[PDB]
């Protein structure tokens, strides 16, 4: 049963994962910033 | 879609964008504030703010501020309600205008329209304060004896620690 | 025991995630640019 808590909690993990993810995808749009071009 | 500003405004003058965007804006305003939203770049993302402060005085509609919320919104946020804070009685704004000031580190000036504006509830104010801890708080010692809310501040001191709050 | 183990492994990295919510909560003290209020 603790084991099945900890594959929860990894479960809450691969959850942060997909928002790492998420922001990875966001990245490319800060990564364009006009400033960049002078 | 006459709605393409939000790449040349990398390259075109803010002043005559602003005088263009104040003005012949009917309910056109808040579509080019939702498209520049949603590409809401570090480099343009000041201009969202320097464009929102201009037709506040002529419509200050909840869902421009539920939009511009829904993203991180760091300071921009902050540095808007700082020009609302005056000339105005609505206490959501400033439990909007606390909660922006707790999301990035401006506390400073929160404690002087605490003692300046009297037009809001202290009890969800102190209850935010209570619950978002910035390890450093003592606005709560000011609004407290403004409102004479003491006993109970004397209290969650006690028990939370007791260093330098009440002597100082 | 291996997978024991691995589940310690799974709390050291939930150990860093929580350090990296530290680091998350103090980034609202660099988010105080004084040059944003210009």
């Amino acid at each position: 049963k603790e084991y099945l808590t900890k594959v929860d909690k990894l479960d809450a993990s691969e959850s942060l994962r997909k928002e790492e993810e998420q922001a990875t995808e966001t990245q490319p749009i800060v990564y364009g910033q006009p400033q960049l071009m002078l | 879609d006459i709605k393409r500003a939000v790449v040349h405004t990398h390259l075109l003058n803010p002043e005559w964008l602003v005088n263009y965007f104040g003005s012949l804006s009917v309910e056109d305003s808040l579509e080019c504030l939702r498209a520049m939203l949603s590409a809401n770049i570090r480099q343009n993302l000041q201009i969202c703010v320097q464009v929102a402060s201009k037709y506040h005085e002529q419509l200050s509609t909840q869902s421009l501020i539920e939009l511009f919320e829904s993203f991180k919104s760091f300071e921009g946020l902050f540095y808007f309600l700082g020009s609302i804070v005056n000339f105005s009685q609505d206490p959501d704004v400033h439990f909007k205008y606390i909660q922006a000031a707790c999301k990035t580190g401006q506390i400073k000036e929160v404690e002087r329209i605490c003692r300046e504006s009297n037009c809001y509830d202290p009890e969800r104010v102190k209850n935010f304060l209570k619950e978002a801890k910035l390890t450093d708080q003592l606005p709560l010692i000011i609004v407290c004896d403004r409102f004479d809310f003491v006993h109970d501040l004397v209290l969650y001191l006690y028990r939370n620690n007791l260093q330098k709050y009440i002597e100082i």
